[PDB]
């Protein structure tokens, strides 16, 4: 059966400004099947209060979900997105870069 | 500009552990307005956009009624296909359905859809004439047969060129502030040196709506297509979308490069240049 | 609004 691997994008809604409130996003897309694990990490630890958009797909049937959460950037802090799918042998981890 | 209303349906069989999971969502352009989740508590069509919460209990009782029927339908679909392909009832499978309509700037019918996909492969789809079907294999062909006798196409045609369009328009009106809005992107440029002889040029397109956009890089006027890092247009999460494209540049040539932005909300196309 | 007919494969 078809197995498309997820594109991972970790970013913030508004440009990061240490101190100012924001939303940390992790956008996963183009994967298939839809069964997928997504986590937002703060300094390595998994973040609890994390929601996700409703399962949906594009013209080619590949799925796409948005994982977001409220957060407040800090110079010292590091956030990342950890994702898993059948197409991934091991959890893929992407670091957040306030310029991507 | 033209608009559309689409309904995305996803059903996944989870053998040995309950009833197949069914998710349903619906859009008007790039804004989701309703959703239904078989595993949710409400067991009801729920709103996902402000401009629909207005709709009274009739709408919600009706859509909750129809959405449940769809769920059951695709709950059966899994069975049928499982047999059409002599598949082990142990494995989990997926069924996806997507139907809807498009209208031009004139808000008049412009084309409709109704397509399926089993485990990610195109199964059956309605052709443009809205009068015929595209079967992929023998299985889809057998379904095409059923739908031919049942005169499904004709019925679907009425929905697509009629009811469908009419609701799009209604939603379009009731949601003028959102659905009929436009937000030209907020474009800016970032420059970070990769090394003592190269630098990265990032062109940003933020807080824009709808999602349609064209972000391009050019050196001395020539498209730098194959040398551009172009991420997928993503959702800000606030109803607007973002996107960026970057190119690695030989320190000292930044001025040769230009970023080009194209969005339905820009009086004229943008042209930025680092300097 | 969803379509009112519910076809099967």
């Amino acid at each position: 059966m078809i197995q498309r691997t997820p594109k991972i994008q970790v970013y913030s809604r508004h440009p990061a400004e240490n101190g100012k409130s924001n939303f940390l996003n992790c956008y996963v897309s183009g994967f298939h099947p839809s069964d997928i694990e997504v986590d937002l990490l703060k300094n390595g630890e998994r973040i609890e209060k994390v929601e996700h958009s409703d399962l949906s797909f594009s013209k080619d049937w590949s799925f796409y979900l948005l994982y977001y959460t409220e957060f407040t950037p800090t110079e010292k802090d590091e956030y990342a997105c950890r994702v898993n799918h059948v197409t991934l042998s091991q959890p893929k981890i992407v670091k957040w870069d306030r310029d991507m | 500009g033209s608009h559309s209303m689409r309904y995305f349906f996803t059903s996944v069989s989870r053998p040995g552990r309950g009833e197949p999971r069914f998710i349903a969502v619906g859009y008007v352009d790039d804004t989701q307005f309703v959703r239904f989740d078989s595993d949710a508590a409400s067991q009801r069509m729920e709103p996902r956009a402000p401009w629909i919460e207005q709709e009274g209990p009739e709408y919600w009782d009706g859509e909750t009624r129809k959405v449940k029927a769809h769920s059951q339908t695709h709950r059966v679909d899994l069975g049928t296909l499982r047999g059409y392909y002599n598949q082990s009832e142990a494995g989990s499978h997926t069924v996806q359905r997507m139907y809807g309509c498009d209208v031009g700037s004139d808000w008049r019918f412009l084309r409709g859809y109704h397509q399926y996909a089993y485990d990610g492969k195109d199964y059956i789809a309605l052709k443009e004439d809205l009068r015929s079907w595209t079967a992929a294999d023998m299985a889809a062909q057998t379904t095409k047969h059923k739908w031919e006798a049942a005169h499904v196409a004709e019925q679907l045609r009425a929905y697509l060129e009629g009811t469908c369009v009419e609701w799009l328009r209604r939603y379009l009106e009731n949601g003028k502030e959102t659905l009929q809005r436009t937000d030209a992107p907020k474009t800016h440029m970032t420059h970070h040196a990769v090394s003592d002889h190269e630098a990265t040029l990032r062109c940003w397109a933020l807080s824009f709506y709808p999602a349609e956009i064209t972000l391009t890089w050019q050196r001395d006027g020539e498209d730098q297509t194959q040398d551009t890092e172009l991420v997928e247009t993503r959702p800000a999460g606030d109803g607007t979308f973002q996107k960026w494209a970057a190119v690695v540049v030989p320190s000292g040539q930044e001025q040769r490069y230009t970023c080009h932005v194209q969005h339905e909300g820009l009086p004229k196309p943008l042209t930025l240049r680092w300097e | 609004a969803l379509w009112g007919v519910f076809p099967v494969l």
